[PDB]
This record gives C-alpha cells, sequence and structure tokens, in this order.
RNA sequence: AGGAAGAC
RNA sequence: CCAGCAUUCAGUUGGGCACUCUAAGGUGACUGCCGGUGACAAACCGGAGGAAGGUGGGGAUGACGUCAAAUCAUCAUGCCCCUUAUGACCUGGGCUACACACGUGCUACAAUGGACAGAACAAAGGGCAGCGAAACCGCGAGGUUAAGCCAAUCCCACAAAUCUGUUCUCAGUUCGGAUCGCAGUCUGCAACUCGACUGCGUGAAGCUGGAAUCGCUAGUAAUCGCGGAUCAGCAUGCCGCG
C-alpha cells in the first residue's frame, strides 16, 4: 500500500459495510492485524486479536492514512 | 635470529644534487602533494628573503639543533626501574630528527600546514625551539642520569 | 622501431622507439595535462640522460591496465627492455647499476579468517 | 519433527512468496546452496565422495 | 531580522539563512538560485527592494513557528489517538524500530 | 561455422581438439586452430566444521573452459560427415 | 649470590 | 591486438599475429662455479650470466595424542509419553522487548579537510520465472516501451581515494550525521508490531578518549572502492579482487 491505496481484507470489509449500512452493531471480532483503517469506517467498535485475547476498541474520526495494527501492542512491560 | 639489511638506490650516482634533488623529487608521497609544495616552496622563498642569508645553511642547522646526538631507555633493574643512556647508530638519529620534527609540527597547532612546517623550520632555526628544546631534555635527562653506565 | 615490453603491478606496457630527434610521448597525450605525479616526470627522464642516446630516438608508449605506480614500473620496465634491445654493448653497466628487477610485488591473496591477508580481526581473554 | 516441513517443501504453498529453499538430499535449510541444492554438510560429505565433477579443493 | 530572529553578518546568504528555524541549504540554495543574489554576498551589502522580495517569499514559506506547532499538533493528536507509536514518544524508546537493548542511547 | 566445446577436463579435450582437427584436415575443410578462450570461475567456500568454529572455512573451485573452431568454407557433405562422427561423452560440444 | 608476592 | 597500412565523431571497418591476452608442451633456480671457513664431510659467508640464491611469494597439506573439548539439529539398537497426542492443520503474536554490563565492527570529532566545478587510471565475478543498454518522464529512490546477450561481443561496468580552480579560517562550525514529523519509490497477499531506499526540515552526543588492551614484517599495516554468496527485498556481517 504505497501508491495504490489500502490493501485489506475484504470480506470482512464488506462485512462490515453491509452491517454498517443497514444499522449499528456489536463489536467486529477479528484475527486480522493486516487492515488498513479506511476513512468511512468512523465511530466503529473493533475487537482486535492482541495474540491472547480481542481487545474492543473504538474508531475515532482521527484515523487519517495508520492501519489498525497500533492499537493491540502484543509486549507488557511493568 | 640476527639483523640483516638491504640495499635499494632511488637518485643517480654523479650529476645529482642531493638536497636540490631532494627537494625537487624525493621522500613526500601518498597525495596532497603538488599544492602544498609549490605553497611550501614559496615559504621557503618568503624564508629566504625574511632571512638575510642563503637558507639552506640555516635549514641544516635546524636540523642539527633538531637533531639528537643521545637517548636514554629504560632497564629493569632492582626495585627502581632505572635508566641507561647509550650512543646511537646514524639511521636511528636521521629518523628520531625527521620524528619529532614531523609529529611536533603537526602537533603544536597552528594556522595552516605551509606556514606552520615552516614555523618549526624557523623554530629549530634558533636554538629557543619546542621540540629542540626537547631534545635538550633528552640531553639533559641523559646527562643526568649517565651515571649508570 | 625496436619495440619493448614491460610489465608492472597488474599493468602492461608496450614502447617502441625509433630514430627521432629525441622526442617521448605516452598514448599521444603531452606532458602538462597527461602526465601528473612528478615521479613519472623523474621516470620518463633518468634512463635517456644516464644515458648518451638522449636527443636520438623517439619514443610511443601504448598502455594497459593498472594503477599509476605500477603503470610507471610498467613504463621503466618497458624502457628498459627497449634500451637492452636497442644498444646491449653497455646493458651489462645497466645491469650492474640495476633497474632490471621486475619486482613480483603484487596484491597478497586474502585469507580465510584474516581480515587483508596478515591482520587477525582481533584477540582478548 | 522433519518431514512434515519437508511434506510443505515438496508441496506447493498457498502464496508464492511462502516458497522456501531446501536441499533435500540431506534434510535442513540454512545455508542450502542455490544452484545445487546442497548444503554445506551433504555438500562436502558427497564432495568428498566425489560427484558434481566442476568441484575439488581449491587454491590459488 | 528576517524570520524575527538574527542572522549571522560576516557569511554567505546561502548558509546563513540556513540558521533560522526550519529552512535549509537545499531549500535555500533553490529559493536563492531564482532570487538572484550569485550565492556569494553578505549582509552588510545588500538592497532594500531584494530584501522585501525575499521577506515575503520566506513570508510565503513554512519557516518560523508553524512547523513547530504543526509537529506538535501531529504528535499530540498521536498521544490521543495513542496507538503505540504514541505511547513510545511517551517513554521515550526509539520509534522506527531497532534494537532496543543494545543502544538505544541518543534518546534516554 | 563456429563449433564451441566447454568442460572441466583439459586434457580429453585437447585431444578431442587434435581429434576435430584431424578429422576436419583429412576432408580438406579449409581449416583453423583451435583457440583458447578464457575459463569460467566459481569458488565456494563452506564451513569446515558442522555447528561452531566459523573461523574454521573451507574452499572449493570449480573452473570450467571453452575453446573454440572455424570452418570458412560450407563443405556439406564433410560437414554432415563430422555432425554424424562420434564424440566422447566429455567433450561437450555446441554448434 | 642478581625484588615481598596467598589460596583453588 | 590496430604494431606495420588505407579509412570514419562510434580507431566500428578492408587487411595481419609480432607483442599484453587467453594456454598446452616446456625452457628455468637445482648448492649449478670462484674464494674463505669448516680435518677434506655436511653446511655457512661474499661473488656471476639472471626474473628471482640459498625452501622466489602465497595457498592446499594439520603425525601419535590431550581437553569424557563442541554437535543426538543428517542418519542409528539404549529407555521414557503418545498414537481419541510432547505427534498433527492453519490465523495472529514472539524470536527484533529493555533499567543495564560486555564482545566485535561502522561512522566521526576535521583544514594532511568539507562543499561545488572540471580532467582522469579501468582488477576479479554475476547474468533467460534473468542481466537489462538508448531515449523519455520524474525537485528521487524509480516508471515507460523496451535494441543486445544463453556471454573474451550486450548489461552490472558511471571505480573512489587521485590531479587543477573558488569558498570556509578554527567555530559544536559549511564538522559530524543519529534520533524525530511530512511526502514518496521499489519488492511482496501484507512493510504497525518488524524491510530497504529517496526528497525535505530538524539537527543530538562527540573537540582523538584513564585503568588496561589488540593487530601488523619484500604491497605488509592503513585508507579508497569494487564484486560475489543466502535471497522477491534488506549490509557496517562473511568470502574474494584491485
Amino acid at each position: 500500500s504505497l501508491k495504490k491505496g489500502p490493501f485489506v481484507d475484504g470480506h470482512l470489509m464488506t462485512k462490515i459495510e453491509k452491517l454498517n449500512e443497514t444499522d449499528k452493531k456489536q463489536v467486529v471480532k477479528t484475527w486480522s492485524r493486516r487492515s488498513t483503517i479506511f476513512p468511512q469506517f468512523i465511530g466503529h467498535t473493533i475487537a482486535v486479536y492482541d495474540g491472547r485475547k480481542h481487545v474492543p476498541v473504538f474508531i475515532s474520526e482521527d484515523m487519517v492514512g495508520h492501519k489498525l495494527g497500533e492499537f493491540a501492542p502484543t509486549r507488557t512491560y511493568k | 635470529k640476527g639483523p640483516v639489511a638491504k640495499r635499494d638506490v632511488l637518485p643517480d650516482p654523479i650529476y645529482n644534487s642531493k638536497l636540490v634533488s631532494r627537494l625537487i623529487n624525493k621522500m613526500m608521497i601518498d597525495g596532497k602533494k603538488g599544492k602544498s609544495q609549490t605553497i611550501l616552496y614559496k615559504s621557503f622563498d618568503i624564508i629566504k628573503e625574511r632571512t638575510g642569508n642563503d637558507a639552506m645553511e640555516v635549514f641544516e642547522q635546524a636540523l642539527k639543533n633538531i637533531m639528537p646526538v643521545l637517548e636514554v631507555k629504560a632497564r629493569r633493574v632492582g626495585g627502581a626501574n632505572y635508566q641507561v643512556p647509550v650512543e646511537v647508530r646514524p639511521e636511528r638519529r636521521t629518523t628520531l630528527g625527521l620524528r619529532w620534527l614531523v609529529n611536533y609540527a603537526r602537533l603544536r597547532g597552528e594556522k595552516t600546514m605551509e606556514e606552520r612546517l615552516a614555523n618549526e623550520i624557523l623554530d629549530a632555526a634558533n636554538n629557543t625551539g619546542a621540540a629542540v628544546k626537547k631534545r635538550e631534555d633528552t640531553h639533559k635527562m641523559a646527562e643526568a642520569n649517565k651515571a649508570f653506565a | 622501431q625496436y619495440y619493448g615490453t614491460g610489465r608492472r603491478k597488474s599493468s602492461v606496457a608496450r614502447v617502441r622507439l625509433v630514430p627521432g630527434e629525441g622526442r617521448i610521448v605516452v598514448n599521444n597525450r603531452e606532458i602538462s595535462e597527461h602526465i601528473p605525479s612528478a615521479a613519472l616526470i623523474e621516470d620518463i627522464k633518468q634512463p635517456l640522460t644516464l644515458t648518451e642516446t638522449a636527443g636520438t630516438y623517439d619514443v610511443l608508449v601504448n598502455v594497459h591496465g593498472g594503477g599509476l605506480s605500477g603503470q610507471a614500473g610498467a613504463i621503466r620496465h618497458g624502457i628498459a627492455r627497449a634500451l637492452l634491445e636497442a644498444d646491449p654493448e653497455y646493458r651489462t653497466t645497466l645491469k650492474r647499476a640495476g633497474l632490471l628487477t621486475r619486482d613480483a610485488r603484487m596484491k597478497e591473496r586474502k585469507k580465510y579468517g584474516l581480515k587483508g591477508a596478515r591482520r587477525a580481526p582481533q584477540f582478548s581473554k | 519433527a522433519k518431514k512434515s516441513m519437508i511434506a510443505k517443501q515438496q508441496r506447493t504453498p498457498k502464496f508464492k512468496v511462502q516458497e522456501y529453499t531446501r536441499c533435500e538430499r540431506c534434510g535442513r535449510p540454512h545455508s542450502v546452496i542455490r544452484k545445487f541444492k546442497l548444503c554445506r554438510i551433504c555438500f562436502r560429505e558427497l564432495a568428498y565422495k566425489g560427484q558434481i565433477p566442476g568441484v575439488k579443493k581449491a587454491s590459488w | 531580522r528576517i524570520a524575527g530572529v538574527d542572522i549571522p553578518r560576516d557569511k554567505r546568504v546561502v548558509i546563513s539563512l540556513t540558521y533560522i528555524f526550519g529552512i535549509g541549504r537545499t531549500t535555500a540554495q533553490q529559493v536563492l538560485k531564482e532570487a538572484g543574489v550569485s550565492e556569494d554576498t553578505r549582509v552588510r551589502d545588500l538592497t532594500e527592494e531584494e530584501l522585501g522580495k525575499i521577506r515575503d517569499i520566506i513570508d510565503k514559506l513554512k519557516v518560523e513557528g508553524d512547523l513547530r506547532r504543526e509537529v506538535s499538533l501531529n504528535i499530540k493528536r498521536l498521544i490521543e489517538i495513542g496507538s503505540y507509536r504514541g505511547i513510545r514518544h511517551r517513554r521515550g524508546l526509539p520509534v522506527r524500530g531497532q534494537n532496543s537493548k543494545n543502544n538505544a542511547r541518543t534518546r534516554k | 561455422i563456429r563449433i564451441r566445446l566447454k568442460a572441466y577436463d583439459h586434457r580429453i579435450l585437447d585431444q578431442s581438439a587434435e581429434k576435430i582437427v584431424e578429422t576436419a584436415k583429412r576432408s580438406g575443410a579449409s581449416v583453423s586452430g583451435p583457440i583458447p578462450l578464457p575459463t569460467e570461475k566459481s569458488v565456494y567456500t563452506i564451513l569446515r566444521a558442522v555447528h561452531k568454529y566459523k573461523d574454521s572455512r573451507e574452499q572449493f573451485e570449480m573452473r570450467t573452459h571453452k575453446r573454440l573452431i572455424d570452418i570458412v568454407n560450407p563443405t556439406p557433405q564433410t560437414v554432415d560427415a563430422l555432425m554424424r562422427l562420434d564424440l566422447p561423452s566429455g567433450v561437450d560440444i555446441e554448434i
């Protein structure tokens, strides 16, 4: 994803789009750290696999260019 | 073991001025030669008509005034690490004289290379020199501790 | 049209000297902007002056390979071969004067486990 | 467990970047030579045996 | 002087303009090439009209405090986003990813 | 027509060189001498040990070399004769 | 005939 | 290879191997001669055609054994658990964390320099699910259609240190380049955890380093580059070359 746009997991892309076009629903279960946050995903709740659990995160408006991955750091220090 | 030396000749045996031939074509190598030697030649010219005589004999007495006659080594005897003065072979004399010349010329620190090299050449030309004073330091240690033989 | 070969430090040169008026030229470019590093100037001026054959022969020099000082040594060996080819009557005088050594000083083969084929890396207890 | 990953080696993988190199005469990754597909151990043993006719002791 | 802060006096302009914040050597070269000052100029000798037009072109470029407040705004935006990299700036650890055990000594 | 041959064993390639020169000369094919072409080199470095002692290594040389011959005149019957002529299994002929 | 220097 | 020739900015070409060059057979250096020592022996020193005189330089070559040294990570009787699982499939993470201490290296602290401009000298390897020239676009890594090469032809291959001009004039500086934000290029399904590279801006510590300590004898140290290997991509690591 450097010149031709964000590269994502299209199955749950269309799943969350068919979610939000109808209603607001519960957290989105995902193992995938792969995805970039598209700008139309504002206000959703994502459960990201941290390696041991699925942490909940709310999506704010400021999710400009960075991917989904930084919401769940995989290391605990002190 | 045993020492051994080799033979090699750079210059011509006849019709060869030693210091002039050395000055034009000998023993400074590995780059930064050309501009440094031209500005070094005109440093020789500015000290040539800075002194009131020929400058080669004051360069050679500068070499004498940097040129050491004795130095002292350290030998292990007793519990004091005593010092023994020694008479010196002429190639070692030449190596020491040029070595102190170049390293104190690069070591004192000045504006740039040609004027500093001329600065310690003139500083060796007069007797009140820094590395000259180090040569007399080597003597005053040597004839301070030459009661050891 | 006497022809000589010279090799020094991974470089070769060939020399052709014929009777001229004493002209000296390498690669058909001249002394000023073709020849830096005045060790090359004493190279090109030493043997013709020590011999009495200076102003008689003109020399064209062709060059292949190598660097500057090794190239100068190749010039040395080429012109030494050219003179021993041309005028052998004082070739023995040139022999015990020297300059016919053709030194075998070439780059050392790098040894495995060493840095520069002499330098072990570093040591500690 | 080695022949599980040997089965990964002969089987085509899911994506083409996931494919890697194994020498497959002896059983290891990690310093396979590409143009022989032999690693150091089984290469030098079978080279002292004398196959791969280009190869001999090296000195210059 | 130019951006409200002083200038060195006895050096060339293509170097002296690099002293003020947020502008640099290559940028100063490319602005003074079209400015036409021949890249060797003391500030003791210049004209007021060329001073005014370099004043407005460095006025249009992002020089004085705006780069500072811009990078501050992005980094505080990263703090209330959180998202790991802001935690790295808050802790002082290196960010672009390195061996954090061996050197890590420009920071902290 | 130019014929190349490239292999490891310069002995048997040399007797192949005079054997092809002998066949072409007895056919009268406007013969040219075999020109020695420069070799190509590949030196590989192997860990001497199995698990340890990285400073212990060994080197293995691979050297392969080529030679070229040229026939000026066409002479197609003798050219087909030297096509149908048998060759050893190391001479590695290329047309 | 030319230094004091412990333990595993 | 362009010597000896005619030809053109591409000296490509028409013609030819004497040279470097690639390489088979060799020629060659072996104590082969003189003197002096050495009981006249073996050897040592100084001399001569010589490219090298006393194993010419280097590599490969590593005896009986020692350290119960290292490896059950290629293979293999010896026991242990399983075979409705310490054996299996995949997704994500970790091997790259970080108050610290150490080993090995790189880049410097500079005017025996930095920056910019011009003239340079060209070793050894790799190339067809490739090497990729010219030209165009691009403030850049790169993109475009793409001539040539299964290679002493084509590409990597534009070698830097080197040599002449201007500047800086001794400063945390025009040194030094690390961290940081913005915007990108390439590879790959995917560069956050965790790739490389570029344009910017930011500019840090550092002004040659105590106790101690390391390498180095006929291109050796030191510097300057250049390739190559694993590999889609990633060098300061390693191997090799000048």
